[PDB]
């Protein structure tokens, strides 16, 4: 899983878009742990349980943990764009609607192999891009 | 009797050292064709490997490959070896462990080289290969393609470039083409084949040197995946019939295994050479 | 009145027909010797000279480099051309006699036929020209214009007989091969006019160990045996032998836009004698400080310099040697061209400087390939001749692209014993060079700031992320600091905060200089309508990745110097 | 009466032509070999002789067999006595049987269809440069290691002067166009490859002392072939086959095309080169040898020339062929294709006479000009 620069730029834009990075280039310190733990949760619990856990907004978390799921969706949508559209391509370049939650989308669209790969790569990009900012 | 095509059909992972200066991470890289940037084996490497296999036959080696280095007799070799080009390479799939990947441009180059060398019994091969290529181009209609020839293998996924292999139910694959190009054969564009055989996709291995538990050295090696198929043309000059016959029979015998590559003691580069068949 | 102009010898061909350290020294000093004894008459009898400052101690041997370029235009008197011609074949005759001195391991010696070969090979061209004007800054361009085109004639040595016994028709080979001689060394007329061999003795000139003496004792034709003797002597000198004691650095430098500087001084009514003064003083100081550092001067005291130096002696780098050479050249330029300095630099102009080419290779891996690599680094990388050559081949060139030509650059490659090249180029103008030199001084251990080796692989692996951070203009320094802090965020890394911030500042400075030098150039190259994509790709230099690669190569050089195989 | 053939050589793989430095000489750096772009015309002669006896089945096979006194004069009437001995350059005949005339090797672009063959020539050293010689005013002469020479003035023929930092006519090759010259760079015609070679040396007790060499192999671009013209008497049908043109087993496809017998090949080559002629020049098309270049310099206002090296393998009919090859006794310095000799007023016939006095060289394909 080599560093994909385009996915890093996608992660930067999505982190700014989902109100994680402040105008001064700082973020709540707990988000580091959120990004780090999401990959482990996906690997050793399953993609749907991990997404459901991190998408919940009724959590007793020190910050808005659900922002990372929105950033994930933004990175995935950016990757669906700039997909080489051809008859032979496996990848579905259909953008995830904003009204649908991420958990529903994987539930309704039952081809998890593409979604799992995209979510794993987007999480790696998230963790690598969070290091450009101050860890306040 | 003049020019015969041979297929290499490696049984292990090959590493043929390019010996060139390195700009990057992998300290040891494999040889590639200068123009096509496709993996290749130099004619010197093939000659050395086959000579080492036949070293116990002094007369055969002297008659076919020539005099040994720093021998005063200065005997040229009656056999000319041509560069080995990559024909088919294994590609990771999901329906099956691997797939035999042959690109349309490598097929065109094979047809062109067969016409240029006028290989033995190559007329029917060229005609049928050209029919295959024309039918493939007709079905493709200028778009990127991935074509399999088994109804079971339809819908196979090439993991690295993420393309699904369709089955053209209007194109025939003759049995000799299966014997030449390989089993579980997929035909794809050279655009995908270049990605599948570049320095970022073919295997890279980390290797260590330990001294009482202390890592003395570290480096990386890249290898050609096993079961890869390479073809080279052998120009049998007008030589002794008996030595040529013995060499051809020994090479074609299924009991023969030839090591072309670097890491011999760790089983790199063992191959099974087969000549072109009728049809 | 008229002037007489001189060009001397097919120097590049003579260099190519030679492979040894003795060879490289001998060809250059043979041409310098020819210059000395061809201009001895016109200088012993006083003639107002304006091309070199041929006075002081140039005729005096300093250490042996040759201070005489082959660009001579005197003043003229009625009847000096015949003087020049008869003394030209006379000096050729004395050279033929000099080789005909049985002081070398020769077998049979001729005089007349050796002289015939030497005349048919050595190109000694005189230009007489009625320049109806009294001004040097106009005289020099007008006569160099003609001597450049005159240099396109070819002198044929028709036929040589070089196989066996005593009948070969080439003799420059012995004049250039068996310099010095039999063993206590003997000398040739080169050595008499001069006052050091193999490849390893000046790579490990720090242990205060005299390998020449012990090697001579062991050996008592020549070069191979003494090469092997030196090799195994510093092989069993393993006790204090570091990996940089077996690596050889070749330094090649040339003056940047000398003719352009001459033309700029002509506008401000400034004599070329000041430029001659500065060049000669720089050459003398260069020889002095090169022998002081621990290396060897080989080639010339003109506007070039080929030096064979060890990578590190007495805690001094080859990069320290390059910095001292650049400082010496700048000091001489400022001291003598002070008028030009404070007259053309106020409004705007780049001052004359020297581009540098450094090659560091094993003591093995023969020095012919290393010399060609050094030539490539100096010419096509340090002097930006790739850009100019590629554009001139396709007949684009033109003034818009010519103004983007960059000079005053240092290019160096390090080929470790394996085949891994570490090659970068950086500008010696600006703060990036001084930060680079200070970093090398800082983190290279003496015989005590600590160096981290895992930052090196972070630079390589995270190069794309560093490119994004560098391209983010507004918060580049902040983002770089945050990245270097979030990575290396462990307890052991608190002791290397100085290294991290030094790397960050050097990288930012390198990126700024890179963008200033290359951004418009790359944009206009991209728009060019006849360039092939291959040429565009080999010509478009990414500002950020080049800075990242420069920092990476600097760090790897520091690690390569520091780490011993223990 | 004589029969003329056009022989085209198509490379089947990477080739190499040896220069003065070969991989196993006694000199210092005998592990790097660089490849000349063209074979020597002596290599062409040896090619033709080898194929000629191949068709007639007369070779040496293994021991140093001797030939009975019928094969001896059949080889006399087939190829002659010796190889291309440069010693007999002033001989008014080819010293070889059957073979009478060999044209200088030509670079031919065969693109598609029958169409036409585009003969490629090196750029004359003054392509877009107008040389303006002595405006006769008794002043401002030059000494070219010798006697008077009248101060060449080179302008960009399109003012400024000759700037040598932007001179690249020696990196270009040229061919006929629709009244303009088509210029091809040298690196587009040829591709260079450096090969690393070793002896694996496995065994037990061998000295690993010389087991490393570097070889330079060149590849002609796809639509590019070598060709030359031959003249044969006592007709031996030179057939198409697989040939060797020297250098680490270099293989070429020989195609033999017959042309009209009432045609000398020399003016065919000069008709190909006609598009590069100027009245004031002498464009050197093939390497040119003169025993005394001082005379040639004395007969011209400029020598915009270059030097090339010649060394031939000397072998007779009764030669070993299987041992160390006795190479030529002298390395000879020829001019380079593209060199130009700027003669003075008149004296053009004199320099032509000087150049043409070597008839062996002219018949072999050397000393050809336009
Ligand atoms: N003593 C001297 N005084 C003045 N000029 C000198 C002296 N010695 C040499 N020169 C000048 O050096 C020039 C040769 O420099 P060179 O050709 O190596 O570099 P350049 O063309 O100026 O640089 P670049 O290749 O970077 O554009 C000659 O034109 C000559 O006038
Ligand atoms: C003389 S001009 C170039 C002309 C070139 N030397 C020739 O012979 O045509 C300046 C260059 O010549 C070279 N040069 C001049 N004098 C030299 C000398 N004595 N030894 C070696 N190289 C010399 C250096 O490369 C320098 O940059
Ligand atoms: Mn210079």
């Amino acid at each position: 899983m080599k560093i994909s620069k385009k996915q890093i730029e996608y992660a930067i834009e999505a982190l700014r878009a989902n109100n994680i990075i402040t105008n001064d280039n700082q973020y709540p310190k707990v988000f580091k742990g959120y990004i780090s733990s999401f990959g482990a949760a996906v690997i050793q619990s399953g993609l749907i349980p991990a997404i459901i856990f991190f998408e919940n907004e009724d959590n007793d978390a020190n910050a808005d943990r659900h922002k990372i799921i929105g950033v994930l969706k933004d990175i995935i949508n950016a990757m669906r764009q700039q997909y080489t559209v051809t008859d032979a391509t496996i990848l579905v370049s259909s953008q995830i609607p904003a009204n649908y939650s991420m958990a529903q989308y994987i539930i309704e669209h039952g081809n998890t192999d593409q979604l799992l790969k995209e979510i794993t790569e987007a999480a790696v990009a998230m963790k690598l891009a969070l290091r450009m900012y101050k860890s306040e | 009797m003049t020019t015969r095509m041979y297929v290499i059909n490696t049984l292990s992972n090959m590493h043929v050292g390019s010996g060139e200066v390195n700009y990057g991470v992998i300290a040891n890289l494999i040889q590639r064709d200068s123009v096509t940037n496709l993996p290749n084996i130099n004619s010197s490497g093939l000659k050395g490997a086959i000579r080492e296999y036949f070293k116990e036959n002094e007369d055969l080696v002297r008659e076919l490959f020539g005099s040994a280095p720093r021998d005063e007799k200065t005997l040229p070799g009656k056999v000319r070896f041509f560069e080995a080009n990559l024909l088919s390479m294994p590609v990771r799939s999901d329906k099956v462990p691997f797939l035999m990947a042959i690109s349309d441009e490598v097929l065109q180059e094979l047809i062109t080289k067969m016409k240029f060398f006028n290989c033995e019994e190559a007329t029917q091969y060229i005609s049928h290969l050209s029919t295959l290529l024309d039918n493939i181009k007709t079905q493709a209609q200028g778009t990127d393609f991935a074509y399999v020839f088994d109804p079971l293998l339809q819908g196979a996924i090439i993991e690295e470039v993420s393309i699904r292999a369709t089955c053209p139910s209007h194109i025939p694959l003759q049995p000799s083409l299966k014997k030449l190009l390989g089993d579980r054969l997929v035909i794809l564009s050279h655009k995908y084949f270049s990605i599948l055989s570049d320095d970022n996709h073919l295997p890279v291995l980390s290797r260590n040197n330990l001294e009482n538990g202390q890592s003395a050295n570290l480096w990386y090696e890249q290898v050609l995946p096993r079961y890869s198929r390479l073809y080279f043309m052998l120009m049998d000059g007008n030589a002794q019939s008996e030595y040529l016959k013995k060499f051809r029979d020994t090479l074609c015998t299924p009991s023969t295994i030839i090591q072309i590559g670097a890491n011999a003691s760790i089983g790199y580069g063992y191959c099974q050479i087969s000549e072109l068949s009728p049809f | 009145m008229k002037y007489i102009a001189i060009t001397l010898g097919p120097i590049t061909r003579t260099i190519e027909m030679a492979e040894s350290t003795k060879e490289l020294w001998a060809a250059s000093y043979f041409f310098s010797y020819l210059a000395k004894k061809i201009v001895e008459p016109f200088v012993k009898k006083n003639r107002t000279f304006q091309l070199p400052l041929i006075n002081e101690e140039m005729q005096k041997p300093h250490c042996g480099a040759g201070l005489f370029p082959d660009r001579y235009i005197f003043k003229s008197e009625p009847g000096d051309l015949e003087l020049l011609k008869q003394h030209s074949d006379q000096v050729l005759i004395e050279i033929a006699g000099h080789i005909a001195s049985p002081s070398l391991p020769g077998t049979a010696k001729d005089v007349s036929q050796i002289y015939h070969y030497l005349k048919s090979y050595i190109k000694i061209y005189f230009i007489e020209r009625t320049l109806e004007s009294d001004d040097p800054h106009v005289v020099i361009p007008a006569c160099e214009k003609y001597l450049n085109i005159i240099e396109n004639q070819e002198t044929f040595p028709e036929q040589e007989e070089t196989m066996i016994s005593h009948q070969k028709s080439d003799f420059l080979k012995f004049l250039i091969t068996n310099v010095n001689g039999k063993i206590r060394f003997t000398g040739s007329f080169l050595t008499r006019d001069a006052f050091f061999e193999s490849i390893l003795e000046i790579s490990a000139s720090e242990l205060n160990i005299n390998i020449q003496q012990k090697a001579l004792e062991v050996i008592t034709k020549y070069s191979d045996q003494i090469w092997d003797a030196e090799e195994i002597i510093l092989n069993d000198n393993k006790a204090q032998l570091r990996p940089y004691h077996k690596y050889i650095a070749i330094i090649k430098s040339d003056g940047d836009s000398m003719g352009e500087t001459i033309k700029s001084m002509g506008a401000y009514n400034i004599p070329i004698t000041q430029l001659s003064k500065a060049l000669l003083s720089f050459n003398i100081e260069s020889i002095n400080e090169i022998v002081a550092y621990g290396g060897k001067p080989i080639f010339i005291g003109g506007d070039d310099l080929l030096c064979f130096a060890p990578v590190c002696c007495n805690g001094n780098n080859v990069f320290n040697l390059v910095e001292k050479l650049s400082t010496c050249f700048d000091q001489c330029i400022n001291q003598h061209l002070q008028q030009y300095i404070n007259a053309c630099s106020e409004a705007q102009r780049p001052l004359p400087s020297l581009s540098f080419g450094i090659s560091i290779t094993y003591h093995k891996y023969p020095m012919f390939e290393a010399l060609h690599t050094t030539d490539y680094l100096l010419e096509m990388v340090a002097k930006d001749n790739l850009f100019k050559y590629t554009l001139s081949n396709k007949n684009i060139l033109n003034e818009n692209m010519k103004r983007f030509i960059l000079k005053n650059k240092l290019a160096f490659s390090l080929q470790k014993h394996s085949g891994q090249i570490y090659h970068t180029a950086m500008s010696k103008k600006g703060k990036s060079y001084v930060k680079f030199n200070m970093l090398l001084q800082k983190y290279i251990l003496k015989n005590s700031e600590k160096f981290l080796s895992s930052v090196i692989q972070m630079i390589r692996a995270h190069a794309e992320i560093l490119q994004i951070i560098l391209q983010n203009e507004d918060k580049r320094t902040e983002m770089l600091k945050n990245y270097f802090d979030n990575n290396f965020n462990e307890s052991c890394h608190l002791g290397y905060t100085g290294l991290f911030e030094d790397i960050q500042t050097l990288l930012c400075l390198r990126y700024q200089e890179n963008i200033q030098d290359y951004q418009n150039r790359n944009e206009i190259i991209q728009q060019n309508t006849i360039l092939t994509s291959d040429e565009k790709e080999i010509l478009i230099v990414s500002p950020a990745m080049d800075a990242i690669h420069t920092i990476f190569t600097a760090l790897q050089f520091i690690h390569f110097i520091n780490y011993n195989k223990d | 009466m004589n029969r003329h053939y056009l022989i085209t050589l198509t490379p089947m793989d990477w080739f190499f032509f040896g220069g003065e430095r070969t991989l196993d000489d006694g000199k210092s750096a005998d592990y790097i070999s660089h490849s000349n772009k063209f074979p020597q015309q002596s290599a062409l002669l040896g090619m033709i002789r080898y194929q000629l006896l191949k068709q007639h089945n007369l070779l040496s096979q293994f021991p140093y067999t001797e030939n009975k006194p019928t094969e001896k004069e059949i080889m006399k009437t087939l190829i002659g006595e010796q190889s291309f001995r440069m010693t007999e350059r002033k001989a008014k005949s080819l010293g070889l049987g059957v073979i009478k005339q060999i044209s200088p090797l030509m670079l031919i672009e065969c693109k598609d269809d029958t169409s036409s063959r585009s003969i490629y020539f090196p750029l004359p050293l003054d392509d877009g440069y107008k040389v303006s010689f002595n405006e006769t005013s008794n002043e401002d002469k030059v000494f070219y290691n010798g006697i008077e020479c009248p101060i060449p003035n080179v302008y960009p023929a399109s003012r400024k002067f000759f700037d040598h930092k932007t001179y690249n006519n020696y990196l270009f090759w040229c061919t006929q166009g629709n009244n303009q010259i088509k210029k091809l760079l040298s690196d587009e015609i040829w591709i260079s490859k450096m090969q690393i070679g070793i002896t694996k040396h496995v065994e037990e007790g061998e000295d690993n002392d010389k087991s490393f060499y570097k070889q330079e192999f060149l590849q002609l671009k796809k639509s590019f072939i070598y060709a030359f013209y031959i003249t044969l008497s006592g007709e031996s049908e030179l057939s198409s086959d697989i040939i060797q043109l020297g250098g680490q087993r270099s293989v070429f496809r020989m195609e033999v095309e017959s042309i009209e017998e009432n045609s000398d090949i020399q003016e065919k080559y000069q008709t190909a080169a006609q598009f590069l002629t100027q009245s004031d020049r002498l464009l050197i098309l093939s390497p040119t040898y003169v025993d005394n270049l001082k005379e040639l310099s004395a007969l011209c206002n400029f020598m915009w020339s270059d030097s090339i090296v010649f060394r031939n393998i000397q072998t007779t009919n009764a030669s070993n062929f299987y041992g160390k090859p006795i190479k030529s006794s002298s390395k000879y310095h020829f001019l380079k294709p593209g060199s130009v000799l700027y003669f003075k007023q008149g004296k053009r016939k004199e320099v032509e006479k000087l150049l043409m006095d070597y008839t062996y060289l002219r018949l072999s394909g050397y000393n050809i000009y336009i």
